[PDB]
């Protein structure tokens, strides 16, 4: 009874990560008018990250967890170094495309000139790079080992280590850039605020507000409440292995994938995106 | 072809009243909002006042706040400015402009010389 | 009074005008063409798509070879493209950014265009030292270039903002002939295929048939109840089409002098930007701003097909000379090739 | 006949080569329509600032702003050539007491377009020096052509500049607010109205304009996130 | 003005002695000229697309 329901719910959410994320990638390379800015490339790149985490990584882990036993053997190996390569192509670029936004938000008039296509490849260049270093080159030397069933359990430095790059980093750029972007956001409420009451007062003779607090909770939210108790005991369990079991760690392992399930609908409806999704799909 | 033909409109001493009724022929006329644009001798075109689409929404120029009114009727397909206390300075002549499109909220109809879709006037004259 | 004794007179003249129209009214297009069959579901498709401006197009015309065509966009360019290959030929840089119409001479020889600045700017195509750049440049107009059409590589009629068109003798830069009457802006133009004549859509809701070499209106038409944005000639040379901004399509007749003809649909709230006929006539499309482009059955005013797929107002259409497809131009600054 | 093809192809690189540098140069661009009655101040700002067009540029921000002088006084079709500007500045005279609702009109026209419907307006409300003139005078007063000045209290967010006279305050504050009660009664939050009050002399009208057009960049990358 | 009043009549006088013919045969040529091309037209009747230049 609960193994077909971990097995239906797992199946659902690999199908629901997939189609999201095929869907996005689909939108884009269909219409070249969502191709056409910036922020859009690196929604793109975000999509293609989530992609191979499902691709990749997902239902291996999920028929080792149906079955019991890990069924593939010398592929294991390849396969964590995937893990940890796709789950910081994900975090990563989201840091970036908060990064993006701030530009665009705190000097506009600096953001349109340099930030051209190139410097837009860079950044991918520069996340997607850190993440295929961070994750295989430490694999392929068997430096993520500390000194049937195929261990994951990262040494106790490199848990740390990668961690604090791949969570700490990005989670710390992105609170700082998302309140900077509060704090402006609300300047301009305020003002826009002072004006129309002018008016209306002129007549006579906090809502706003609640959606930018509410758009913003939700992105820094569903981030942090899907990713960080993962990261969380990354940072415990390999140092103290209180202490929890194999099945506790994977349900929070679960989680992060989780939100690279979420990611399209938080990053991809835009406008233009639900139109271009509503001639794809029908 | 759009046409607008204005009536009323005579000698009217001062604190008197009269009412300027103007008939449109040519389109439909519950889809345009109409205003009513007097000319003063020696001076140009001014804007007196507009009624929506409907009559819904009504708005005034200051001088004419509180006395004069304006109606709109598509049975008969008309509307009229119904003025009263008329002073001295709202001698003029009353053109009745209609706004160049139709479903929309703006018009540019009070133009220097030559705009297509307003009548030709009915002069209304206020002296003692 | 001389002047009330002249509106009397007026308004006599155009009730027997409306009596010698209703006189000849015997009959209606739709009844006439009832027993046809309709043109059936027309779903032409995106074949080319031509990109590269910056900006909103907001003018475009076929060669005669129904091969090249020229684009002007509000960035200041005047591209001309191999429809094709999709690749660019030329791409001419403005002196004023703010272009409104663009030409094609029909020897394919020089481009011609114009906008805010009031002037006509003509450029050779067949330059001998290298490179296309201007070669004359027609000034006059009080108004802004609205549209404009060679007759031969050397005349050229503009039509104006100053309520005015004018027939150009492109070497003396003099207007050889200059047409006035229209209250209101001149929108659009369209000579005849016979050079012969040529028709104008004002903002004052009327259109105007010219003779060229005399310089005279010989009919005016009305009918439409706002500004006249777009208008044609219908293949055969005595009968055009205009679009307005009260959201229907209008077909003219020239030997009747009346309208024949309305296309419209009650969820259609929008101005037709510009519109252009089929080879044979028999389709009629136009493009709304809605960002549509609806063809229409020039006979039946059914509705047949739509050309969807812009994201802004579409501005600008047109039908090669050999009737093969047919280019959309929006303000989304792309061009698409349809058939 | 392939030759010809790949002289085709190489042309074409040229020319979007060119076009590349080109996209580059139009899109730093901020794009400025100057509209406004005359006798107003719309000449003299650009004058100051220092034909159709003017090119300034502030830290390191070219613009460049065009006035259409030629033209009749139909500006209901030439004005849809503007519908991709960064912002509108509208030039107001407010110490011409009954042309000023020919002009709250035409900003009411302008702000309702269907196709300026996202072109947010930069308000210069010029010839404030006279309007104190004219108020400190006491000959013609702002009640006999809007009687709701009768009834209006300055508003409590004011900003008086030293020595200002209340009924000035007063004056200036009803025009600004005849303005803003068209702008805040139908935008959608997709554009906004940014009123300034200046004089003839003033020379930092150029600052304001930047800043005003960085409001605007920054609302709409705001609007365009689903935040503001 | 008295100009504008003049030109005005002048134009329609000479509008008004134009001739006009029948409705029902100004469709009946517009009927005629579409059905005598409408053989030779690609957007209403679609080409084959060996023969279209405009398809790969
Ligand atoms: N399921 C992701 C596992 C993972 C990924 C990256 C890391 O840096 C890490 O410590 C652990």
């Amino acid at each position: 009874s609960v193994r077909i329901l971990t097995a239906c719910f797992l199946s659902l959410l690999i199908l629901s990560t997939l189609l999201g994320n095929t869907l996005v990638c689909a939108a884009v390379i269909r219409f070249r008018h969502l191709r056409s800015k910036v922020t859009n490339f690196f929604v793109i790149s975000l999509a293609v990250s989530d992609l191979l985490v499902a691709v990749l990584v997902m239902p291996w882990k999920a028929v080792a967890e149906i079955a019991g036993f890990w069924p593939f053997g010398s592929f294991c190996n390849i396969w964590v170094a995937f893990d940890i390569m796709c789950s910081t192509a994900s975090i990563l670029n989201l840091c970036v495309i908060s990064v993006d936004r701030y530009w665009a938000i705190s000097s506009p008039f600096r953001y349109e000139r340099k930030m051209t296509p190139k410097a837009a490849f860079i950044l991918i260049s520069v996340a997607w790079t850190l993440s295929v270093l961070i994750s295989f080159i430490p694999v392929q030397l068997s430096w993520h080992k500390a000194k049937d069933n195929c261990d994951s359990s990262l040494s106790r430095t490199y848990a740390i280590s990668s961690s604090v790059i791949s969570f700490y980093i990005p989670v710390a750029i992105m609170i700082v850039t998302y309140t900077r972007i509060y704090r402006i956001a609300q300047k301009q409420i305020r003002r826009i605020a002072a004006l129309e009451r002018a008016a209306v007062h002129a007549k006579n003779c906090f809502k706003r507000e609640t959606k930018v607090l509410k758009t913003l909770s939700v992105i820094m939210g569903v981030f942090v409440c899907c990713w960080l108790p993962f990261f969380i005991l990354n940072c415990i369990l390999p140092f103290c292995g209180f202490c929890i079991d194999s099945n506790t760690f994977d349900v929070f392992v679960w989680f992060g994938w989780a939100n690279s399930s979420l990611n399209p609908i938080i990053y991809a409806f835009n406008a233009d995106f639900r139109k271009a999704f509503s001639t794809l799909l029908g | 072809q759009v046409q607008l033909q204005e009536s009323g409109g005579g000698l009217v001493q001062p604190g008197g009243s009269l009412r300027l009724s103007c008939a449109a022929s040519g389109f439909t006329f519950s889809n345009y909002k109409m205003n009513w644009v007097r000319q003063a001798p020696g001076k140009g075109l001014e804007w007196v006042s507009d009624i929506s689409q409907s009559g819904a929404s009504i708005s005034y120029t200051g001088s004419v706040k509180g006395r004069f009114t304006i109606s709109r009727d598509n049975a008969k397909n008309t509307l009229y400015l119904q003025m009263n206390s008329l002073k001295p300075e709202d001698t003029a002549v009353y053109y009745c402009a209609r706004c160049p499109a139709p479903f929309t909220r703006d018009c540019f109809d009070v133009t220097s010389t030559t705009y297509a879709y307003r009548g030709q006037g009915t002069q209304v004259t206020v002296s003692s | 009074s001389e002047l009330d004794q002249l509106r009397q007179e007026a308004e006599q003249l155009k009730n027997q005008i409306r009596d010698a129209r209703k006189a000849c009214a015997d009959a209606t297009l739709s009844q006439i063409t009832n027993n046809i069959d309709p043109v059936g579901r027309i779903q032409m498709r995106t074949r080319r798509t031509l990109r590269g401006h910056l900006a909103k197009i907001y003018a475009m015309h076929w060669g005669t070879d129904s091969r090249l065509l020229v684009s002007a966009s509000q960035d200041g360019k005047l591209i001309i493209w191999d429809s094709y290959t999709t690749n660019k030929v030329h791409a001419i840089p403005l002196r004023s950014s703010w272009v409104m119409t663009c030409a094609y001479a029909p020897s394919g020889n020089y481009v011609a265009c114009g906008g805010l600045d009031n002037i006509c700017s003509i450029y050779n195509l067949k330059t001998r030292e290298g490179n296309v750049r201007v070669s004359r440049e027609l000034a006059g107009h009080t108004g802004y270039l609205s549209c404009c059409r060679f007759l031969d590589d050397n005349q050229i009629v503009t039509s104006s903002g100053d309520t005015t068109c004018a027939l150009w003798d492109i070497e003396t830069g003099q207007q050889t002939t200059t047409f006035t009457g229209h209250t209101g802006d001149v929108m659009s133009l369209s000579l005849a295929p016979d050079t012969r004549l040529f028709v104008s859509g004002a903002c004052d809701a009327s259109a105007k048939l010219w003779d060229v070499r005399e310089g005279m209106c010989r009919q005016t038409f009305t009918g439409h109840e706002s500004d006249i944005n777009a208008i044609c000639f219908f293949p055969n040379g005595n009968a055009f089409a205009t679009g307005s901004d009260d959201a229907t399509c209008r077909l003219f007749d020239l030997r009747a002098d009346q309208e024949l003809m309305t296309y419209s649909h009650d969820n259609i709230i929008c101005g037709i930007t510009s519109v252009s006929f089929s080879k044979s006539g028999r389709l009629l499309l136009a493009g709304y701003d809605d960002f549509n482009c609806n063809v229409w059955d020039a006979l039946k005013a059914d509705r047949a097909g739509v050309l969807a797929g812009h994201d802004n107002r579409v501005s600008c259409l047109g039908v090669t000379d050999d009737g093969m497809a047919v280019a959309t131009g929006s303000w989304d600054s792309f061009l698409k090739i349809w058939n | 006949q392939r030759n010809e093809e790949k002289a085709q192809r190489e042309a074409n690189k040229k020319i979007e080569k060119q076009l590349q540098k080109d996209k580059q140069v139009y899109r730093a661009t901020h794009r400025l329509l100057l509209l406004g009655a005359d006798n107003s101040g719309k000449s003299t700002i650009v004058k100051q600032m220092r034909i159709f067009e003017t090119k300034f540029q502030v830290d390191k921000v070219n613009f460049h702003m065009f006035d259409v002088g030629g033209q009749r006084d139909e500006r209901r079709k030439w004005i849809q050539c503007f519908n991709d500007v960064t912002a509108i500045i509208f030039v107001v005279d407010s110490s011409d007491y009954n042309r000023l609702q020919e002009a709250l009109n035409l900003f009411k026209s302008i702000w309702n377009n269907r196709w300026l419907r996202t072109i947010s307006v930069i308000l210069f409300l010029n010839k404030q020096d006279l309007l104190a003139e004219k108020v400190l005078a006491g000959k013609s007063k702002i009640e006999d052509y809007f009687p709701e000045f009768a009834r209006y209290t300055t508003p409590e967010d004011a900003t008086p500049e030293p020595g200002e006279d209340p009924r000035v305050t007063r004056a200036k504050y009803f025009i600004r607010d005849e303005f803003l009660r068209i702008s805040t009664a139908s935008g959608d939050g997709r554009h906004y109205c940014y009123p300034h009050f200046t004089c003839a002399v003033d020379t930092e009208n150029a600052r304001r304009i930047f800043n005003d057009c960085r409001d605007i960049i920054q609302r709409m990358h705001l609007r365009q996130y689903e935040l503001l | 003005s008295i100009a504008q009043a003049r030109k005005l009549v002048e134009q329609l006088k000479m509008e008004a002695n134009i001739d006009r013919i029948k409705v029902s045969k100004a469709a009946a040529d517009l009927m005629a000229y579409c059905e005598a091309h409408a053989k030779e037209d690609p957007l209403l009747t679609p080409v084959p697309a060996s023969e279209n230049p405009f398809r790969e």
